[PDB]
RNA sequence: CUUUACUUAUUCAAUGAAGCGGAGCUGGAAUUCAUUUUCCACGUUCUAGCAUUCAAGGUCCCAUUCGGGGCUGAUCCGGGU
RNA sequence: UGACUGUCUAAUUAAAACAUAGCAUUGCGAUGGUCAGAAAGUGAUGUUGACGCAAUGUGAUUUCUGCCCAGUGCUCUGAAU
RNA sequence: AAAGGGAAUCCGGUUAAGAUUCCGGAACCUGGAUAUGGAUUCUUCACGGUAACGUAACUGAAUGUGGAGACGUCGGCGCGA
């Protein structure tokens, strides 16, 4: 084409006003964006104790998917299912003449912090899931130690939202299985065996290890430069 | 018993500057990628007179690197710059009078002006007329530069602080006698209300520490402590010596 | 992870949806009537000797009008009440706090006959 | 219940576990406004025992005041 | 006066040359001469720089 | 009861928070010493001109609609302005 | 007697008093000097930068400014049970 | 800001007392709508002059640049009312 030519612009210094580049690294973000970014920066710059940072070791993706596959079989009743079984019980009370033999025994996950803590204390919990992302952390930070103390198996698992979805909440912060049906006892035993290997059997060694201390990108670069050069 | 005249200057009622006619804050160009990595060419379009300042100001127009427009900066004109002169500002600038380049990238004995104290505060040192800063040192292991200021003070600045080559224009201004209170009146009329100065010995004792008495004398010593308080410091504050500078 | 390519280093407030008001009850639900209609505007004629010399000579009807009426409202009120067409309105606030309008009718209308039809002179 | 554990844990203010959280939280509270709305109590047990029930109409405000 | 320029026609506010009512026929002449000569010296500088970087 | 290292608290300053930090083509006075032990340079200096339309070009796709969207031009990574 | 022009005690003092230019001394290189504010993410100088700002003394020009650092004041990389 | 910057109104007459405001004549400015004539157009967005520039017109968004607004005081000289 003899009508089109090659201009190329000289985007150096002092020539050819600069093109639109991705300036997302340099955006003056809102103050809440900066606070929530520098907060997760500051929580890993400082030397975290071993009571926090026994969190951020989380149940990994395959065994968390297995854990939620088991725990979704024991979802609690929705409001619609509660209304259906309450109508079924009101039928058997009014005309069926059956006392408490209308609905069968429920198998469901246990949830709520006080309820789950009391189940751990009374040694009824067969498996406890602890959300890694609660705020304040003081609500669950005693729970690995309490679960190790009463011998129930715990798993610090990723997502208070994910734990809330299986209990039909927005956020659950713990979940617990206290009893399963007969067909899930082998699945629960396999899960407890692969969860205890990461959480309860590593507790006494994680209890001595401080987390954090992580330098930034630039500071780590200029620290391994000095380490290499000395 | 009365608040005295040097104490009254901090409230800043009538003692503010008279800044109607001033061209703007005479500052260096802001430290950007062009000035930090290469150079940028601006053009002197006017050498104007600043009011209340003894030195002229060079209105130097640069091109904005990121938006198509023109960014006009107000430099203090070094002595020798002219209209239509290309002013090259940055690290890779050449050693010509008027260029704005860092103190690390100049030789020893270079004479700069409008030179910074910290890299990027846009001109702090040697800005009055005829004044200059001599570059007497470099310390590349700590990125410093030893300079000699107009007062004789040796100062250590960063080597990334900038300065404009040359002496500030308008030199030799104080060598002419003002000859009259009219010329002093019109001098201070565009600076600030620091004139005329009544002597404190002419005052009453309520107006000044020096005031009062049947004879105009000072009474106590004029040399006042540095740790003295506001209201006592009317004399020679924290004087190391007094009398004529002879040995 | 796709990241939004921001060519500006400024964050601005996003254009969220602004809904219109859909109130559960009206603010007053009985609207006020016309606060300044033709009878509120044209209060009374002015029948001084000067104001009557303006009627048969200058084709000008002199009125005392509302203090809240502008020349559009005075023109509309004179056209609506007295069925004339108005060439000009010249108002002044009198030194007793009333307003006086000099309403010049067009040459089609004789202001002395309009004044006679109204009732004064 | 968990609030007994929160009660006994909050008393240990010079332990490592709360000393870290005091630092990490005092930075963030300083970065926010002087009077700002708290979305939920950072001491839920202390809120409950001082009167707060977690329902509509109960509000937490965080606030900093100059010492001395 | 500055708002009277809104009243008059386009002829009264400009000259038919480039930079009509902005520049004054010798400034325009200088801008043209400078634009021609510097953009030829740029070509000369380009081939001299290419020669000197192609020699070694 | 001495010194200097870290940065995230705290303090200072600037900017429309634009090019920060690390790593990557040539070149050599690395005598490649088989290896970038190894450093510097990152498109602009006769001239009071001009520089803007997601950029021309190169290339791919559309389903092509006389137009549109990618990649590149303008290296990659880290979102620490 | 004050160099001069100028200024002031409105309503008893217009002066030889105040100011002045000239001279001199002092402090300060900004994380600063001098001075405000109850405080402040606060101010004046300062749209400033030693030919500048701030504190004083003397008071055009000519010709000079002698001795005393014991006292008091100011100041000093200085003395270390 | 009724003394600074500023879109545009003048003459004649008129009242006991109003007028650059009323009346008569003659204008101008701003905002809006919009038709007709002209102009430009098969070289689609005019032409002449070497040129300074001329004309009744004679497309021009973003963006940029420039001008006007917009400027001391004194002295004599020139021109006008
Ligand atoms: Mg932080
Ligand atoms: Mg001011
Ligand atoms: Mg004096
Ligand atoms: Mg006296
Ligand atoms: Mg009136
Ligand atoms: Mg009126
Ligand atoms: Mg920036
Ligand atoms: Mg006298
Ligand atoms: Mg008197
Ligand atoms: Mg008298
Ligand atoms: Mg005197
Ligand atoms: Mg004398
Ligand atoms: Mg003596
Ligand atoms: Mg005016
Ligand atoms: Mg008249
Ligand atoms: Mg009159
Ligand atoms: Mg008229
Ligand atoms: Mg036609
Ligand atoms: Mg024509």
């Amino acid at each position: 084409n003899p009508l089109t030519h090659s201009t190329p612009k000289n985007f150096g210094i002092g020539q050819a006003v600069q093109p639109k580049r991705n300036l997302s690294r340099y955006v003056k973000w809102p103050e809440y964006v900066r606070v929530q970014r520098q907060k997760k920066i500051l929580s890993i710059r400082l030397k975290v104790p071993p009571t926090i940072a026994q969190f951020q070791y989380t149940l990994d993706r395959n065994t968390a998917a297995e854990t939620f596959k088991l725990f979704n079989k024991y979802r609690p009743e929705t409001a619609a299912e509660k209304k259906e079984r309450l109508t079924k019980e009101a039928a058997a009370v009014a005309e069926g003449k059956s006392k408490q033999d209308a609905s069968p025994k429920p198998y469901a996950v246990k949830y709520g912090l006080n309820h789950v803590v009391a189940l751990i204390e009374n040694k009824k919990a067969k498996l406890v899931l602890i959300a890694n992302d609660v705020d304040p952390i003081e609500l669950v930070v005693f729970l690995p130690a309490l679960c190790k103390k009463m011998g129930v198996p715990y798993a610090i698992v990723k997502g208070k939202a994910r734990l809330g979805t299986l209990v039909n909440q927005k956020t659950s912060a713990v979940a617990a299985l206290t009893e399963v049906r007969a067909e899930d006892e082998a699945a629960l035993a396999k899960l407890v065996s692969t969860i205890d290997a990461n959480f309860a059997d590593k507790y006494d060694e994680v209890k001595k290890h401080w987390g954090g201390g992580i330098l930034g990108n630039k500071a780590q670069a200029k620290m391994d430069k000095r380490a290499k050069n000395s | 018993g009365r608040v005295i005249r040097n104490q009254r200057k901090g409230a800043g009622s009538i003692f503010t500057s008279h800044t109607r006619l001033r061209q703007g804050a005479a500052k260096l160009r802001t430290l950007d990628y062009a000035e930090r990595h290469g150079y940028i060419r601006g053009i002197v379009k006017q050498i104007v007179h600043d009011s209340g300042r003894g030195a002229p100001l060079a209105k130097v127009v640069f091109r904005d690197p990121y938006k198509y427009r023109l960014r006009e900066e107000i430099f203090i004109a070094n002595e020798g710059v002219h209209t239509g002169q290309f002013i090259y500002a940055g690290k890779k600038a050449s050693l010509n009078v008027g260029n704005v380049l860092p103190l690390g990238s100049v030789p020893e004995g270079t004479i700069v002006s409008n030179v910074e104290e910290k890299p990027g505060d846009r001109g702090a040192l040697a800005r009055a007329s005829g004044n200059y800063v001599i570059i007497i040192g470099h310390n590349p292991d700590e990125n410093k530069t030893r300079v000699r200021l107009p007062s004789g003070a040796k100062k250590v600045i960063s080597s990334d602080a900038r300065g404009v080559i040359g002496v500030i224009a308008g030199g030799g201004r104080v060598d002419k006698p003002l000859l009259k209170a009219g010329r002093a009146f019109h001098k201070y009329r565009l600076k600030r209300n620091s004139w005329p100065k009544t002597r404190g010995v002419a005052m009453n004792p309520v107006d000044h520490p020096h005031g009062g008495g049947n004879h105009q004398h000072i009474g106590k010593a004029s040399t006042i402590s540095r740790g003295a308080v506001s209201g006592q410091k009317a004399g020679l504050i924290a004087a190391r010596r007094t009398g004529l500078l002879r040995g | 992870k796709a990241l939004k390519v921001r060519t500006s280093a400024t964050f601005r407030l996003p254009k969220t949806l602004k809904l219109a008001r859909a109130p559960k009850y009206a603010s007053k639900a009985v609207p006020h009537y016309n606060r300044l209609d033709s009878y509120k505007v044209i209060e009374q004629p002015i029948t001084s000797e000067t104001a009557m010399k303006k009627v048969e000579d200058g084709n000008i009807l002199v009125f005392q009008v509302s203090m809240k009426a502008n020349k559009y409202q005075i023109k509309k009120a004179v056209k609506e009440l007295y069925e004339v067409d108005v060439l000009k309105v010249n108002t002044l606030v009198r030194p007793n706090g009333t307003k006086k309008a000099y309403v010049r009718l067009t040459a089609d209308y004789d202001a002395l006959d309009i004044a006679n039809r109204i009732g004064y002179i | 219940g968990a609030y007994k554990y929160l009660e006994e844990l909050q008393r240990k203010k010079q332990s490592d576990v709360l000393r870290f959280l005091q630092r990490v939280r005092v930075w963030e509270y300083r970065q926010k406004n002087v009077i700002h709305r708290a979305a939920r109590p950072t001491r839920p047990d202390k809120a409950r025992r001082l009167g707060y029930k977690a329902k509509q109409g109960f509000v937490i405000y965080r606030v900093r005041v100059r010492r001395g | 006066r500055p708002r009277q320029y809104a009243t008059v026609s386009k002829t009264h506010k400009t000259v038919s040359r480039a930079y009509g009512g902005s520049r004054c026929a010798n400034c325009v002449k200088e801008r043209i001469i400078r634009a021609f000569l510097i953009e030829e010296q740029k070509i000369v500088k380009k081939v001299v720089k290419e020669q000197t970087e192609a020699a070694k």
